[PDB]
């Protein structure tokens, strides 16, 4: 714990942070994504949240289209592992 | 043994004197104008707004207050003139809110009710000031608060004067929480939709009552939700009494309509389990020996003339009995002991310019009253404060400071009434607003300013002339007139009682004939809280 | 303060609801408006024996009657007529 | 035993990132602009006024403060931007008064000095507000007050905003008397002529120092005496240190010049017989592990982007050591324990929108800190407050009310710092001005409003459109634009940090690189008063 | 003003329903059995023992109590079933001691009288427990104690459970001394010979009364003196009222017989110089609107069926008036305000399984009652505590902890009544014995256990099966039956009200028709002590 080697042990998949409009979508239905790749940019309550790519896996499909309302904690991208 | 015969104050005025006739006429005209303006304010926001409000099946705020308090009980409304011509083109009757002290289930309570007919209940800065003043009064006098909430949140165009500062909208929630922590009951009745901000009021209250399909609590309204997040939802599904009672838990009681909500509020106030206890001696009440309307003749409307404050004292105290203290020292100040509705009071009134002896006498009397735990009543009629080389050599300012410190450090209930002028540091020395009296009322003939208009004009003219002479520049008489006249006009406008009451600088303008009654009520409301001991600073001898 | 309090009361005379606007005057009297007509009413309650009598003057006409309020009903017993008035019950 | 190795916060930022470069550039420009404006304010009232002030043999107020405090001691000046563009055509540098916290004779003291070069020391409304804020800070933190009095009384043209109200000029004397009654020393040094009102300040002070031929106390100046009574007399004969010391008794010490007066003031402060006592645990101080200037890159000037508040925490706390509390619940709020200059602090900072879990976590942490008597530090960066149908069904407003009540009822010292946006009821929930923090500072990139400009414009447009539709009247798009654009512009102007600091809505704008230091000083000044127990209201579960 | 018409609880039960008939029959049988057992217990130790006791010229303990208290005054006896079948072959009626609350000289007092007919007044462990419980009640409610001492000391064969521990015999003297130090009067009347231990009771009492030739105080009896030292002496010469009054000074009053001793005790209680003061609001008493015997039909004896607790509330409160709080949130819990004999009470009762909402509502109501200083009444009818994966994810345990902490930290008088089942942590959450209620009564149909018998059997069977599977050993069904059946039988026996009342786990089993009356008495006895302020722990939001 002191060395913080196991600090980053937690892993998870992408999810919607909040309920609000979706400003932009950067992920196609079928594509290969790398680490840190922007998935979607969502504007809610005078604040823009950018969703990063968790792993390097390819995307099977996207769930939300341009300018849609996405509820909080809802899947956005069907994501494959590394 | 209380059978000793005691001489009484008061003399029969000369009703045939022309001065009495003129003074009576002027005061009657002033009172009639005040009554007409009060009626127009009572009319409310407007006819169309009232019709729409009734069409929704809701009661007007004054009807709500009438049905809430005990039957036939008197109601003491505060700051009826808030917002009177305060804003250039917007009419805000009563400040858009109604604050008062009433009797619910035999308990003195502070009722604060939003007026939904004035801009949909939006909060103007004067509305926030009025609500904060009412909350401060309730805190000081330890009175339960009842908020009949029907508001549209802060008024957006004036947001810079409503949201951010210390004495702005957040102080309402701060006071609510603080008074909740001191076992002072908070009851919020949600009579209508609260868009935002007002949704916190039921949340922070000790007990809630909400109407079924009228009251709807939501942190952000459907327009605000659409603007911020974009989600679309109806008001009832966003708020609603059913949706709040059933799973949210915000609401504590569920009411069919306004009448049921008021009945539930009365039941809650009964269940409060509180009993008033008095820590002062009580004697049987007795009416004064002279009619109160004669004050119109005695006082009049012209401030240039002078009258004996003993006339007012004899017209307001019980049985016209008054025990003067140090009658011949500092004659310009009148200090003594009396009783109003059985409550003992120490009366301090002005009868001229304040001298060193008057300040010393006032300090001594304030010390005595604080020692004996007796409420204090101040009557301000200030021609000015004594100024002069021989007075400065005798420390007239230091005696004024003595009186100011004594008044400020006092802990007994203090009630101020401005029956005439109030200028300079004399206003501070006679328990002005800055010194936190429990109540402050003014008569329709009062005048309040830093000084007279002509005095300020002369001071400014002398300053400018001396500065120009030192610079070496000519200062013509036309410049003197151009400097003087606007100052005279501005000081004339800003001294009007209606100007001072539009802003919350007092608790209302009162008919002199009602004075006694009002005082009684106020003193009653002042006796709910226990009287603490008084700690004084350094008396600069 | 500076205004006169007006109370709206509802009384069910048999099967007819009637609304009365009662204005509390300063001198302790009352001004009752029922429809178009207005009335100046002033009275008091005094108990003799076990019976409470209302002594009232309406528009300068004086009278007295035994008054009993029981279960949402008001009974006035006089020497010329007996009156029963029903107080409406909230829902 | 305090030898356990503990992990530290903070990560090394990417100095090569373009985002870091842009943020650093923007923040550096903002800081440079702030420094230039502060320099111009420090210049004073004007060149001619300064020359005249020096020609009278008097010291400028900043020189007075420098010569008063201990050598090399830091000075914490408050509200340097009061009056900045507050009035249309009048320039009032620093509000015409200088308030700060310094160290005199090893004692923390509040110095309030009038600036005679700004309108002759006349009191603008903002000057009264600044002085009242300084007096309130001194009262709360139990700090002796020193008034370097050189004033011309109330500013007559603005008298209606200076004289009559509760938070107006009389509150100064009220606070002076109250703090005197609580064994909080008041020392008044009369460095110059006081026309009126300011003459009461030495009278109500515990001890006085007056310069021989500069300081002159008189209730009414020669112009005022001429205007009121007509008597003609010179200023020295009306006031004067000799004429006051010898027979008036108002003055307590007699000084040859300003230097002698400051020496006497230091002697009095030494004779105060006071000793600071700490009621909190103390640990050796330690510097943070990262440079403070990197904050410029981390935070930047654009509020649309977001940053981790843990970076700021690691850059300000001692040794970058932080013990997070409930790290994974309510991740949008960061609560934990740290130390600043050895003082233990509980840090609560924003990392996103406030949810129900965040409010519950904040309430729990505030309860813990109040129980353990630990000072609280709030870091406001508020994107907004969560709103929505499912959130209203879960009582998001009621959780916000929980947090608001917990913050309001707290009695431990509270210090708020606004590092980003501050909108809506989130400002109330994070210890805004209305909730009486001991200090409140903002960074030069903050924004404060009731809500965003576009949100308010949309709300107003929707309200108007719905009202017109209900009425049956067409609401065109040109009307929408005419309603929206002025609201957008007004909200843009009123949110500026300089706009919020011109009025006394905070205690100054601070360079981020100085943040730590300022906090330290503030917390030191916050520890003079003992910490009382905390009484909470009803926790609406 | 208390003239508002208020709706009342309660509905007329269907007396013709077969369910009502069956429930009435079962409850009547239970009550008849209880009455017969109480009569047999009242008979006393035995016929020969009573005859011998009378032959010595002494009064039976119940006659002593009847002659001590005021005429016609009700007597509230506590723990009439202590020792009922507690020991295998020894019969100990009433635990060998009689404890109760009565009215002596107009003062509520706690009477503790030893029964000399049960093993010569020897102290069984249950006797010590009963006396300690009575002393604790007197300490909590600030009631004077009267000890009618006629005891033979500790029961030697059970000495290991009587002498050494903290809650053993020495705690009696500890409590006596402590209550003496708090100005709670102790009066000991030595009605008979005290062999040892009991000789300390008059010594530590504030005032003593001893009968001439019956009461004899000696530290060691003649048998004990012979066994320890060998000295031979008669009982009268070793003790005796003459030999104690004349030169020992242990005795303070000298009585001819029991009647004289009781008269002297009444005189002393009159000379106590005490006056009861009430710190709660009082309203005129009013009977309920429904007969109390109908409860027999409403409740019945079968716990599988469920009933509305509002029926019981309407049958016990004054005028059947009840103000429900948060009626629709957490419907499984019923919380509200009522009055019993004019005393205001806050009623919290169970109506189903405890959910998160019910726990939150209970916490809120407890906070309100503590804030308003209102006594609390709990009605336990617990089917269980809600458990499950979704409930654990929502912190059902943490909400139960909230309620438990709120109940534990309460300082207002608390009275618990178990009208049905009481299982699991719900018993703790509803003010069980461990949380120190002022009183605790149960109905003759209650059941108390850690859980149901079948639930415990299933838990144990699953544990054993999993352990055997992990070990790799077969676990047959015969083993399951052999593990289950004894557990079922034991849980059935240990849940009986008589089993729970044989040990001092409550203050007695009460006839439901008497419930109201008992509560009244208890609450009266609960109001002797003043109500202190309540300090709460950390509310884990
Ligand atoms: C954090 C904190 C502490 C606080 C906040 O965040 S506060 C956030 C913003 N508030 C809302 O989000 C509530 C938005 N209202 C509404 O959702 C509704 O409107 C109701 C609920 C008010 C009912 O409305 P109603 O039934 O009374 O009718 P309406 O015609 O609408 O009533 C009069 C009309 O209201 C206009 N109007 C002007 N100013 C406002 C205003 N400030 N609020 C509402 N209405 C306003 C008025 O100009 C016009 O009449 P006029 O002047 O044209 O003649
Ligand atoms: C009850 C309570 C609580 C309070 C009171 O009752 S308060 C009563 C009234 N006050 C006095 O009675 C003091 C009157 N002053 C004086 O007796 C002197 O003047 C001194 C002492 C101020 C020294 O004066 P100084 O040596 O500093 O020079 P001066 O040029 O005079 O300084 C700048 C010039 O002062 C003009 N100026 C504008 N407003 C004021 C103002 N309010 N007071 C003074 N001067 C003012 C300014 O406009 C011009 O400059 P400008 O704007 O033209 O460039
Ligand atoms: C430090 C502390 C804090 C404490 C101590 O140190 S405690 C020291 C020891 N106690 C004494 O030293 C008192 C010894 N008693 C006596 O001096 C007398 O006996 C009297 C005074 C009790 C009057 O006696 P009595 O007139 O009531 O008649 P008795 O028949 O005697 O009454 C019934 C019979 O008592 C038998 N019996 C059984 N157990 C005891 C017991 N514990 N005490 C007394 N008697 C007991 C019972 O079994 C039999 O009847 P049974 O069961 O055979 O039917
Ligand atoms: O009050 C008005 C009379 C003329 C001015 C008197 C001045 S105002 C400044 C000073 N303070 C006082 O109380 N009186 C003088
Ligand atoms: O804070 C700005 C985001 C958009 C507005 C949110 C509103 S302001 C009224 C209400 N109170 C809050 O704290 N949030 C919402
Ligand atoms: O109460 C009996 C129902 C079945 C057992 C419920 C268990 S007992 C352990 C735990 N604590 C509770 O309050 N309920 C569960």
């Amino acid at each position: 714990y002191l060395s913080s080697v196991s600090s980053q042990e937690t892993q998870g998949g992408p999810l919607a942070p909040m309920t609000g409009t979706i400003e932009k979508v950067f992920v196609k239905a079928g594509d290969k994504v790398k680490a840190g790749d922007s998935l979607m940019v969502m504007i809610a309550m005078k604040m823009e949240h950018t969703i990063k790519s968790p792993k390097d896996g390819t995307v099977k499909k996207v769930f939300y289209r341009e300018g849609a309302q996405a509820n909080r904690h809802t899947p956005l991208v069907e994501f494959e592992e590394e | 043994y209380h059978g000793d015969s005691v001489a009484s104050l008061g003399t029969q005025p000369d009703l045939g004197s022309a001065l009495y006739q003129e003074n009576y006429k002027q005061m009657k005209a002033l009172v009639n104008q005040l009554h007409e303006r009060v009626e127009h304010i009572k009319l409310g926001g407007g006819e169309k707004a009232r019709a729409l409000h009734i069409s929704r099946g809701k009661l007007l705020p004054r009807e709500r207050i009438d049905n809430l308090i005990d039957p036939g009980s008197p109601f003491l409304e505060l700051s009826q003139f808030a917002g009177y011509q305060l804003y250039d083109n917007e009419e805000v009757p009563g400040g858009g809110i109604i604050t008062g002290i009433g009797r619910v289930s035999g308990v003195e309570c502070m009722i604060i009710a939003n007026d939904a007919t004035v801009k949909g209940g939006a909060y103007y800065p004067v509305t926030v000031k009025k609500q904060l003043r009412a909350q401060e009064i309730a805190m000081q006098n330890r009175l339960p608060c009842i908020y009949l909430v029907d508001s549209g949140g802060a008024y957006l165009p004036r947001q810079a004067d409503v949201f951010p500062d210390r004495d702005h909208f957040g102080r309402t929630f701060y006071n609510q929480a603080i008074m909740s922590s001191k076992n002072i009951a908070q009851i919020a009745v949600v009579m209508g939709s609260c868009t935002a901000g007002g949704a916190y009021v039921p949340a922070m209250a000790d007990e809630n009552i909400i109407v079924r399909k009228q009251g709807t609590i939501f942190l952000a309204g459907p327009p605000l939700v659409k603007a911020a997040t974009g989600e679309e939802v109806s008001a009832e599904d966003l708020g609603g009494a059913d949706l709040h009672c059933r799973k949210s838990g915000v609401s504590d009681h569920w009411a069919l309509d306004d009448h049921h909500a008021l009945h539930l509020t009365r039941k809650v106030v009964r269940n409060l389990n509180y009993q008033k206890k008095l820590d002062v001696t009580i004697e049987p009440s007795e009416e004064p020996l002279f009619p109160a309307d004669e004050l119109y003749g005695i006082v009049g409307a012209n401030l240039k003339r002078s009258f004996d404050v003993r006339e007012v004292i004899a017209r307001i105290v019980d049985g016209s009995r008054f025990t003067e203290f140090k009658a011949f020292y500092g004659d310009t100040l009148v200090t003594g002991f009396a009783r109003i509705f059985g409550y003992p009071v120490g009366i301090v009134g002005n009868n001229g310019v304040l001298f060193s002896e008057s300040a010393k006498k006032g300090t001594h009397f304030v010390q005595l009253c604080c020692q004996r735990n007796i409420p204090l009543l101040f009557l301000q009629n200030i021609t000015g404060f004594m100024v002069g080389r021989e007075y400065e050599a005798e420390g007239i300012a230091k005696d004024g400071a003595k009186m100011v410190a004594a008044v400020a450090c006092a802990q007994v209930p203090k009630i101020t009434l401005i029956i005439g002028g109030s200028y300079g540091a004399g206003n501070y020395g006679m328990c002005g607003r800055a010194y936190s009296p429990r109540f402050l009322y003014i008569w329709p003939n009062a005048r309040i300013s830093v000084m007279g208009g002509e005095q300020a004009a002369n001071v400014l003219a002398t300053i400018t002339k001396d500065q120009r002479a030192r610079e070496g520049k000519q200062f013509s008489s036309a410049d003197e007139a151009a400097l003087k006249e606007p100052i005279i006009k501005k000081f004339e406008e800003e001294g009007n009682p209606y100007y001072s009451s539009a802003r919350v600088w007092d608790d209302g303008i009162i008919d002199p004939a009602d004075t006694r009654l009002v005082l009684g009520l106020s003193f009653s409301a002042a006796l709910n809280a226990p009287i603490e001991k008084t700690d004084f600073g350094i008396f600069r001898m | 303060l500076n205004i006169s309090y007006t109370r709206n009361m509802t009384l069910k005379d048999g099967k007819n609801n009637v609304a009365i606007a009662v204005t509390y005057n300063h001198d302790g009297s009352y001004s009752m408006q029922i429809e178009d007509k207005t009335f100046q009413v002033l009275g008091n309650l005094y108990s003799e024996g076990d019976c409470t009598y209302l002594k009232c003057s309406v528009n300068g006409v004086a009278s007295k009657a035994k008054l009993i309020i029981l279960e949402n009903t008001i009974y006035l017993f006089s020497k010329e007529g007996s009156i029963e008035i029903d107080i409406p019950v909230p829902k």
